[PDB]
């Protein structure tokens, strides 16, 4: 079988104004097979309460899951995504760029 | 999922017909419905197969009303069985098994031409001084008196038939293990 | 437009842990409205949108029954499927099943289909006339077999062609103002400098409902290929998507290249410049 | 069809283990256990959706069963109670579906006897025609009793001249309790063979009773000084009178 | 409204 890799997305819910209520989401997708760790990251550390989507997969099998938290953005506070999953020699971490 | 068998036990007297009911519940589409005859050496015999999608023994399957009895019309001596309407599922409850009825004992009964009620007092063909007592050749209306004596021990009917001269006869059989034990009071 | 509704199952095997991992989940369109997880305590189908809510008893005992039903067969089809391939009881294996209608803008049945697959391949398929099966291996040949003197196959297309668009019309009626509205891309582009001589164009199209949209890159009116880079459209998280082409573009000629946006509440599609 | 279960008839003494084997030869992915009681039709113990693949029916409790080989569906009692007396039906089906049906075996009588002394063969008598009988009728009918015996898993059948005979018979459908108080009472059977009162008087005509009988095997203790009471035929006997 | 239309492979 073709073991896939999660492709992330780390983004905000909604366009973000510093100091205004919003959602961090880490979205994986493309992914096989469907077990995999993602963890949200405030500064370099897991954030406790994350929600997360119901599994589900695209027409060509792969699965995808939606991983977001409630969080308001600083000016100063780094986020990221840290993922894990069969297919990676180690965690790897995506951060959070508000100006992509 | 259940079936159900309302009749524990029937009669039919022979040639002529007899329908055994049985309905069934289930919350699904598809289905199969079975019935099953269990003769006297216990075998489980499939006579009749039915499918929800879409001779002597026939099916009135009402869907509907999840209905499904076993008509026998011209009864044989050899239809004397137990009779099971089973169950199988197709994805739901009770899928990939059977869930049966709790049975219905058919008796068929033949005709005594020339009842002739009597009770012979048998001797052993050892030298035994024992003994035993046969009440035979009375009519099939004729029920057959529990022990009332814990001493003595009474049969159920039972047919025999003597092919050979198109003749049959009913019997029963009376013993006790009580010295002085008289025939002729065996069956009062 | 176009709506559908689809079904997903996915279960997942876990050697010395007991029952596989089994989760279901039903959309209208893009738009998930319910669940089970078979780790969940309710060991019910769950409720996912308000809609579907309005719904009583009988329909959520039997969505509930018929959930189990795919459970159970999926749990067996996991031993079933390593036994067809001679694998050990060793490893984890994955079963997705995928099944669901289309109509078009008249709500009228479109299409239907039932694709099953094992371990993230194909393993067997409903054609698409729903009257017979696509069996590339040996072991969905098997299968082939034992479908057919099911009659699934009869007995699926009924399903696809009638239960499924019925259920489908009464969905999006009952949720009208959700499932029918169109809500049309937000659009803007951003620029960042790569090197000396490149810089980043990127197109940004944001909270759209449905989910499909097309986005093109355009070098003076041609269909852009090369440095042209699509992510995965994704979910904002308030029903809506979100998602962005880039092109890497010398620096100087970023008035050279237009994105071109398509989505169904655009009634012209979009040329954004620079 | 072809299915064997292993043991067809066993005694077994209350708290032992016991296994029933039923035996395909068709390698047909599911397999069941099924008991038969009076009341209650069959009722699903186990069943197995494939190797190593099994799981509880409706009357799960007391009962294990293994799955090891695709042939064999073994069913195991760890700790035998009285209430495991019962008929023990196995079943294979190669799709569960209308066309391909379960198709049952031929069923295992077992009975779970307080003790292994409890366990006697039939004694067997022939009783000879009544000459009222004859005289009014001109027909004669044989009894035959079969007394003492338990468990009740007994064959009876008659021979007439050395070859068996089916016509002018018939046998209590079911044994009776000598002592019903007991709930290891030993039985008793009757059945009667009814000939022409020129067959009976003609004494070149041999009768005999014969009484098969299912008991303990080889591998089962006997500690007592009446003699073990194996598996054995019981017959009695009458010539014809003149 | 899902099927109940799967069947053991």
């Amino acid at each position: 079988m073709i073991q896939r890799t999660p492709k992330i997305q780390v983004y905000s819910r909604h366009p973000a104004e510093n100091g205004k209520s919003n959602f961090l989401n880490c979205y994986v997708s493309g992914f096989h097979p469907s077990d995999i760790e993602v963890d949200l990251l405030k500064n370099g550390e897991r954030i406790e309460k994350v929600e997360h989507s119901d599994l589900s997969f695209s027409k060509d099998w792969s699965f995808y899951l939606l991983y977001y938290t409630e969080f308001t953005p600083t000016e100063k506070d780094e986020y990221a995504c840290r993922v894990n999953h069969v297919t990676l020699s180690q965690p790897k971490i995506v951060k959070w760029d508000r100006d992509m | 999922q259940t079936v159900t068998q309302s009749q524990p036990e029937m009669s039919v007297q022979e040639a002529e017909t007899v329908t055994l009911s049985c309905t069934y519940d289930t919350s699904e589409n598809n289905y199969y419905l079975f019935w099953y005859k269990q003769p006297p050496s216990r075998q489980m015999i499939l006579v009749i197969r039915q499918e929800a999608y879409k001779n002597r023994f026939s099916v009135n399957f009402q869907k509907a009303a999840k209905s499904f009895s076993l008509k026998i019309s011209d009864s044989q001596l050899g239809d004397t069985a137990m009779y099971f309407c089973a169950f199988m599922g197709y994805s739901g409850a009770g899928s990939y098994q059977l869930t049966f009825g709790k049975g219905t004992k058919l008796s068929v009964i033949p005709n005594i031409q020339n009842p002739d009620p009597a009770v012979y007092q048998l001797r052993d063909s050892k030298s035994s001084d024992k003994s035993v007592c046969l009440f035979t050749d009375f009519d099939s209306q004729t029920n057959v008196s529990q022990s009332k004596d814990s001493d003595v021990y009474i049969t159920d009917k039972c047919v025999l038939d003597m092919r050979s001269m198109d003749f049959k006869s009913n019997s029963a059989v009376a013993w006790s293990n009580k010295s002085d034990f008289a025939c002729a009071n065996a069956f009062n | 437009g176009s709506h559908s509704m689809r079904y997903f199952f996915t279960s997942v095997s876990r050697p010395g842990r007991g029952e596989p991992r089994f989760i279901a989940v039903g959309y209208v369109d893009d738009t998930q409205f319910v669940r089970f997880d078979s780790d969940a305590a309710s060991q019910r189908m769950e409720p996912r949108a308000p809609w579907i809510e309005q719904e009583g008893p009988e329909y959520w005992d039997g969505e509930t029954r018929k959930v189990k039903a795919h459970s159970q067969t999926h749990r067996v089809d996991l031993g079933t499927l390593r036994g067809y391939y001679n694998q050990s009881e060793a490893g984890s294996h994955t079963v997705q099943r995928m099944y669901g209608c289309d109509v078009g803008s008249d709500w009228r049945f479109l299409r239907g289909y039932h694709q099953y697959a094992y371990d993230g391949k194909d393993y067997i398929a409903l054609k698409e006339d729903l009257r017979s099966w696509t069996a590339a291996d040996m072991a969905a040949q098997t299968t082939k077999h034992k479908w057919e003197a099911a009659h699934v196959a009869e007995q699926l297309r009924a399903y696809l062609e009638g239960t499924c668009v019925e259920w489908l019309r009464r969905y999006l009626e009952n949720g009208k103002e959700t499932l029918q509205r169109t809500d049309a891309p937000k659009t803007h582009m951003t620029h960042h400098a790569v090197s000396d001589h490149e810089a980043t164009l990127r197109c940004w199209a944001l909270s759209f409902y449905p989910a499909e949209i097309t986005l093109t890159w355009q070098r003076d009116g041609e269909d852009q290929t090369q440095d042209t880079e699509l992510v995965e459209t994704r979910p904002a998280g308030d029903g809506t998507f979100q998602k962005w082409a880039a092109v890497v573009v010398p620096s100087g000629q970023e008035q050279r290249y237009t994105c071109h946006v398509q989505h169904e509440g655009l009634p012209k599609p979009l040329t954004l410049r620079w | 069809a072809g299915i064997t279960q292993s043991p067809r008839h066993k005694v077994t003494e209350t708290g032992t283990p016991v296994t029933l084997r039923c035996h395909q030869t068709e390698n047909h992915r599911y397999m069941y256990w099924y008991r038969q009681d009076p009341g209650h039709g069959l009722r699903l113990i186990h069943y197995s959706y494939g190797v190593k693949d099994t799981d509880k029916g409706e009357v799960s409790d007391g009962y294990s069963v293994s799955r090891s080989k695709t042939e064999d569906f073994l069913l195991t009692l760890e700790s035998a109670t009285s209430s495991q007396t019962s008929v023990y039906f196995c079943a294979i089906s190669e799709l569960v579906t209308g066309d391909s049906p379960l198709h049952f075996g031929n069923g295992t009588r077992l009975t779970v006897t307080e003790d292994l002394k409890n366990v006697f063969p039939p004694e067997v008598a022939v009783f000879e025609p009544s000459e009222a009988e004859i005289s009014h009728t001109q027909k004669a009918t044989l009894v035959c009793l079969a007394t003492g015996f338990y468990p009740d898993h007994v064959e009876l059948s008659w021979w007439v001249n050395g070859k068996e005979v089916h016509s002018g018979v018939c046998t209590d459908p079911q044994p009776l309790k000598e002592q019903p108080a007991l709930n290891d009472s030993r039985y008793a059977l009757s059945s009667r063979l009814r000939v022409s009162a020129t067959f009976w008087q003609n004494p070149r005509n041999h009768f005999r009773c014969q009484v098969q009988f299912y008991g303990l095997s080889e591998n089962d203790e006997w500690t007592q000084d009446r003699a073990k009471p194996v598996t054995q035929i019981v017959s009695a006997e009458a010539w014809g009178r003149a | 409204h899902m099927t109940e239309v799967v069947r053991h492979c």
